[PDB]
């Protein structure tokens, strides 16, 4: 349900984290 | 083995509290601080301060003497004689 | 048990929390060490890495480090056939080994200036006031020739030849080589060899201080936010009594 | 009426923790750069010409 | 032979009693006691009134401590009102345990 | 068993023939 | 007996936005949570640095 | 229960000593030193492991090694100076911790106070060995003078000092041993700290007032986790303020001189955290008398629980003891001053009186003051 | 050049004048009774201090 | 309870996982590898700490250092050869451990 | 991981430090391992619960 949209913003966070942080 | 339901027995006490988002976190801090800080420092000062004051005198004198007795190379006994 | 005189808080560009080193000083000083001091005192942990630290280019210092390996070169280190080129070589040891070093200065052992600033008590001030401090022996005093009298040495006597004197060397730019003017530059280069991190660390200090001024207040609010309920709390006691 | 700046901010970014963290990640990035830039500049100002950055000229390309 | 000396200790005692700030907190001397095994049993023996009271006063106290505020001058504990309400209870408990210890000698 | 085992582990610290070689030889 | 109860005057501890004995807090408090959560997001963003 | 993450894993339940535990409400800022104490152990540890990632433990190199860590290695300079400065913090923090249980009767928790005491003296050994690792003049001579202080024991001493050193002096032998023990003591210490916390979780934390707070208990998570984080904030502030603006300031020793065994700083002395003990040791003419007295300075701590005379475990409501308490801290400060002092008349005579005043304050004055106060209250 | 001037100035201040009287008597006392163990060094040690405090602050604005 | 040493200290209760614990009757010899597993961990450690009491971690010396532990140092030879061999055991033991888990389905846990 | 292009000193001191500190960390793990196992006890050759024989 809300998990896609929430999994997609959790997705994005990891990505931007790595990208930036690394 | 449970710490919250087993502490102690309390009867007849009512408690009123308010939510963080309804209140302010910094309640007339300058005003309270000055008076409260003032009031407890002044009840501390007498109990606390002394000994430190003491030390300071000891320090001061203590160092004077050293420098004297040692810098006063002639201190112990004079030159002319 | 002789009184020891102590160094002024001599006016230094860097005395201050944010103040940093003045490389031109470094630069100058360097040459002072190299011409005035290389002769008896070593700097082992100093490589020919001034580049960015001293504003000498990599070509500039390469060259500067090449001639020092051509004359003092790795033939004093044990690289039989070594000559100009290398940059990982450290500043050239005045003598093969310490025992010799005392013989050249008659029993005394020229301290490695690498860390003098941070080693000996009293920092650059002492170093500056030593070099610049040389006065007349005190009425009724005796002095073996090596035992020059210096106003700032623990035992009130040092085995130090004219450390620095006017017009000892010449700098590229034209900085007036005064005994003292040179010592101001010499000390500074020493400060740096003692603590190469001097500038970076001060720079981070600034960053740490701004940040910390944003977190300390921020986190305090967070603390009141939560605990407010408790400190805003009021009580009532109503027995059946 | 409009939402106070914060209420606007709130409803766009802080209801969902997914967006909140996204924010923070973004923010941490953007922040680092301006801090540095601004913080660095401040520091260099206080030691004008004392630092190699200032002094490179002298022995550079003739 | 205590007429002048022991009618003057009350003066140091009074001095001392307000000195120790617990006065100001709304507490009383009996609530300041180190809760140990004997005190613990005396506590348990307290009446609902006596007992619930100790709970509120310590409640109000630990609340002030937490906030670093003193109670108003008007509402303080006055030395002349020394409720030694624990004392009675506390005594016996010890009395009983002294006996027990003594009975165990031989 | 324990006694030797323990003893070996403590003499391992006592004083190495390396060092002790030079001891008393001047 | 349990009706002569009053909740104590909180007026000193509360705040501007929701001090209005007679008006809604719903259209006030939207922001109030923002501002508190704002503080959090900033701290967590600086600390991250 | 179902899906209550916490109690599901048994392991995760064990961690709810942080989140759910009964925490007193009222609670001075002093308590934040326990937590801070543990931040310091973790800091030291990570730092140590990175330093010991580029250090060597030999006469020849050690000096160089440290010197190399601070010059060619990337961010090893701060790591090392963070390390050095840390330990100062670690001690500053430890002595707040002990003061708070000397004042508030936390030492009532006998069990917990004896683990503390073990903790304090373990951390003392680690700091003693770690300062010598670098192998600088100060280090070299300090470990000779202290270790040799052990040779005051009559029958064994002498043999024993030579076992510890692994030779007749302090050469390689000894310096590798310190490296090994320094590295493994903080890991043993961590288990003791957790054993310490274990016991202390059975009775909860005391308060200013000195009275049970079971009537007013707060969730640790909501409140104390922020307080702790905030206390870290300040703690790190001091660490970095020290390590970034005045690296050396608090590290009295300027001896960045490679150790020369014939050479001596006439002014030989432990760092600030040891001065007290030092001063107390010099006050005694006799060597052995000093060593015993040295031990007792520190070991004297376990006796306080027996020494307690009053009925109020809280000093808070007791004037006279508050007054002697403070003096003893200022006496302590006085003794630390003597530590960096030439051992001459002026300081001698002072130190001696200080040393007696310390033992008086602990052994005789306070105890009496406790009684008096009890009798004034009519207790 | 620089150093040498500023030193003089410094010893021209009323407190330098004042405490140089101890140096003057020193030097003569010692030179005349040469056998004495009296150190003229120790007397000089006060002058120097006061000269140098001064020097520092002024001497610095003169260099490069 | 009173003066039941075990549960008196809370700490000492935690040690009653050794003494009082429910242990199945039937039980091949295989399970002793758990315990031995720990045995080995403790032996390596005591051994390690003594070797690392005379070892140096540089190119130049390391070989020498070990060589010196096995020659001049008293009972350093066994300590080192005990440490080397141990680790063999440690592994020999490990692979019994996992075998057992594989075979009787201890891995259900 | 190597601290450079080859395996010179840099690597050699790293292994010394991690070798030293792993075993300590591992002991914590072991105990954690034991912790979990203590919650269901030791399986047997038969493969059945022994609760009826303990
Ligand atoms: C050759 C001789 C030189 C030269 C060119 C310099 N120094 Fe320096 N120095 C020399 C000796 C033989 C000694 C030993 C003194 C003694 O044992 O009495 C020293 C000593 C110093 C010191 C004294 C520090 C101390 O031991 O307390 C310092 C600070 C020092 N040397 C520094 C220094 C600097 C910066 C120089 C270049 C300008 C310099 N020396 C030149 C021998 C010599
Ligand atoms: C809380 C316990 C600890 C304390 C009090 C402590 C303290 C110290 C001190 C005071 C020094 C001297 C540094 C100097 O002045 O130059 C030092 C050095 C050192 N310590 Fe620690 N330390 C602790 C834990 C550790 C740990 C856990 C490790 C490794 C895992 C470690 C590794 C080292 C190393 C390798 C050095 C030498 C390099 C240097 O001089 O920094 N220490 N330590
Ligand atoms: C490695 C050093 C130490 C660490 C890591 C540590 C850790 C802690 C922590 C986290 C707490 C709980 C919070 C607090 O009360 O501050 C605490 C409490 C306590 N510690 Fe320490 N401790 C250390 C050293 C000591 C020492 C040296 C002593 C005394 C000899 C000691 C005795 C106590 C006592 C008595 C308490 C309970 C006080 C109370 O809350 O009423 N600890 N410790
Ligand atoms: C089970 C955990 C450990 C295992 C598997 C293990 C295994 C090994 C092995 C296989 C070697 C090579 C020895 C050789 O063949 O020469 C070695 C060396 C060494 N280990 Fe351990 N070890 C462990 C724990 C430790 C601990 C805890 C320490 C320190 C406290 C340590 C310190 C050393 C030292 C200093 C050496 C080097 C000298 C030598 O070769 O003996 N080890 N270890
Ligand atoms: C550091 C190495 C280890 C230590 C110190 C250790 C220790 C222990 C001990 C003391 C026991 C209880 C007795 C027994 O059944 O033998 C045990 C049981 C067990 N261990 Fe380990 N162990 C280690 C490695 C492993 C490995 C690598 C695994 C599997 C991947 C493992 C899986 C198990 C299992 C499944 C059991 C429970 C079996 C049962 O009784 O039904 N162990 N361990």
């Amino acid at each position: 349900r809300n998990w896609v949209p929430t999994a997609q913003l959790w997705g994005a966070v990891g990505a931007v984290g790595l990208v930036s942080a690394t | 083995g449970r710490q919250f339901g087993h502490l102690t027995r309390v009867r007849h006490v009512i408690t009123y509290s308010l939510s963080p988002f309804e209140q302010r976190a910094f309640p007339h801090y300058f005003s309270k601080g000055i008076p409260n800080v003032l009031r407890r420092t002044r009840a501390c000062i007498l109990r606390v301060a002394p000994p430190f004051v003491a030390f300071y005198l000891v320090y001061t004198w203590g160092t004077q003497e050293f420098e004297k007795s040692k810098r006063k190379n002639p201190a112990a006994y004079e030159n002319d004689r | 048990s002789d009184l020891e005189l102590h160094p002024p808080s001599y006016p230094w560009s860097h005395r201050g929390l944010l103040s940093s080193l003045d490389h031109t000083s470094i630069r100058r000083g360097f040459q002072v060490y190299k011409q005035v001091c290389s002769s008896c005192h070593s700097m082992d942990y100093v490589a020919y890495r001034h580049l960015v630290g001293v504003c000498y280019t990599e070509d500039e210092a390469k060259a500067l480090a090449e001639e020092v390996e051509v004359q003092d070169g790795p033939n004093e280190d044990g690289e039989m056939f070594m000559r100009p080129g290398k940059l990982s070589d450290y500043f050239p040891k005045p003598y093969p080994n310490p025992e010799a070093a005392r013989a050249a200065n008659n029993g005394a052992l020229p301290p490695d200036l690498s860390y003098i600033v941070r080693a000996r008590h009293g920092g650059e001030d002492y170093v500056f006031s030593l070099l610049t401090g040389y006065c007349e022996p005190p009425t009724g005093v005796s002095l073996r020739e090596g035992l020059y009298f210096n106003p700032y040495f623990p035992g009130q006597a040092i085995g130090m030849a004219p450390p620095i004197y006017n017009e000892v060397l010449e700098f590229d730019d034209g900085t007036p080589a005064t005994m003292s003017q040179v010592a101001k530059d010499v000390c500074t280069f020493l400060r740096w060899a003692a603590e190469p991190e001097h500038d970076h660390r001060k720079r981070m200090g600034l960053k740490m201080l701004l940040m910390m001024g944003l977190l300390l207040p921020l986190v305090y609010a967070m603390k009141r936010h939560k605990w407010s309920v408790l400190k805003s709390r009021k009580l009532a006691y109503r027995p059946p009594k | 009426v409009a939402p106070t700046l914060t209420a606007r901010l709130y409803s766009l970014l802080f209801r969902r923790t997914s967006t909140f963290a996204l924010t923070i990640v973004v923010g941490a990035l953007f922040f680092e750069r301006a801090f540095d830039q601004g913080a660095d500049a401040i520091y260099e100002h206080i030691n004008e010409g004392k630092l190699w950055k200032h002094i490179k000229h002298k022995y550079e390309n003739k | 032979a205590v007429s002048a000396s022991s009618r003057w200790l009350e003066g140091i005692r009074k001095w001392y009693y307000n000195a120790a700030g617990f006065n100001k907190l709304g507490l009383m001397r009996d609530d300041t006691i180190h809760e140990n095994d004997d005190v613990k049993e005396a506590i348990r023996r307290l009446p609902e009134n006596l007992y619930d009271d100790r709970v509120f006063r310590i409640k109000r106290a630990l609340d002030l401590s937490m906030r670093q505020q003193i109670l108003p001058k008007e509402q303080w504990t006055k030395y002349e009102e020394d409720k030694s309400y624990l004392e009675p209870y506390l005594k016996e408990v010890i009395r009983e345990r002294k006996e027990r210890e003594e009975w165990a000698k031989k | 068993a324990a006694k030797n085992v323990v003893s070996q582990f403590v003499s391992s610290m006592s004083a190495s023939a390396d060092v002790l070689a030079m001891s008393k030889i001047e | 007996s349990h009706t002569d109860i009053k909740v104590p005057d909180f007026s000193d501890y509360r705040r501007p936005e929701v001090l209005d004995s007679t008006k809604s807090s719903k259209e006030s408090s939207e922001a109030r949570k923002g501002f508190s959560y704002l503080v959090t997001a900033t701290t967590t963003v600086g600390v991250a640095y | 229960m179902t899906n209550i993450r916490k109690s599901h894993p048994l392991m995760k339940i064990v961690n709810n000593a942080f989140i759910d535990l009964p925490a007193p409400s009222n609670i001075s800022s002093w308590w934040n030193f326990g937590s801070l104490l543990g931040i310091c152990l973790i800091l030291q540890i990570l730092t140590g492991l990175f330093l010991a990632m580029h250090y060597t433990s030999d006469t020849t190199t050690a000096f160089s090694s440290v010197t190399h860590i601070c010059r060619d290695v990337n961010y090893g300079w701060i790591i090392r100076y963070m390390h050095a400065n840390g330990a100062s913090m670690f001690f500053i923090c430890l002595y707040m911790h002990v003061g708070r249980g000397l004042y508030y009767g936390s030492y009532t928790f006998l069990e917990t106070w004896n683990i503390g005491v073990i903790l304090l003296l373990t951390v003392m050994a680690t700091a003693f060995m770690g300062y010598v690792l670098p192998w600088g003049q100060m280090s070299f001579w300090g470990a000779t003078v202290i270790t040799n202080l052990l040779s005051a024991i009559p029958y064994i001493g002498t043999n024993l000092v030579e076992w510890i050193w692994g030779g007749f002096s302090v050469d390689k032998a000894t310096l590798t041993r310190f490296f090994a023990f320094h590295f493994i003591l903080p890991f043993i210490i961590m288990a003791i700290a957790m054993v310490h916390l274990l016991f202390l979780h059975e009775t909860g934390s005391n308060n200013p007032t000195g009275i049970s707070s079971d009537v007013d208990k707060i969730p640790f998570h909501p409140y104390y986790t922020i307080k702790d984080i905030l206390g870290a904030l300040l703690l790190i502030l001091a660490l970095m303020l020290l390590v970034l603006f005045a690296p050396d300031l608090l590290g009295d020793p300027d001896n960045y001189t490679p150790a020369n065994p014939l050479n001596t700083p006439p002014h030989i002395k432990p760092e600030w955290y040891f001065l007290f003990a030092y001063a107390i040791l010099r006050s005694i003419p006799n060597k052995l008398g000093g060593v015993l007295a040295l031990a007792f300075s520190i070991l004297i701590l376990a006796l306080i629980p027996l020494l307690h005379t009053s009925k109020q475990r809280s000093m808070m409501f007791r004037p006279l003891s508050q007054c002697l308490f403070w003096a003893l801290v200022a006496d302590l400060l006085t003794l630390t001053w003597i530590g960096g002092q030439p051992v001459e008349h002026p300081y001698i005579t002072i130190g001696q009186l200080a040393s007696v005043l310390y033992f008086l304050l602990i052994l005789v004055l306070m105890p009496t003051a406790g009684t008096i106060e009890n009798k004034l209250l009519k207790w | 050049d620089p150093l040498t001037t500023v030193r003089e100035q410094c010893e021209q201040l009323e407190k330098c004048v004042k405490a140089r009287e101890r140096l003057e008597l020193c030097d003569e006392r010692v030179s005349s009774r040469s056998q004495t163990e009296e150190d003229c060094t120790e007397e000089l040690l006060d002058f120097l201090h006061a000269r140098d405090h001064c020097v520092a602050h002024k001497l610095f604005n003169s260099l490069k």
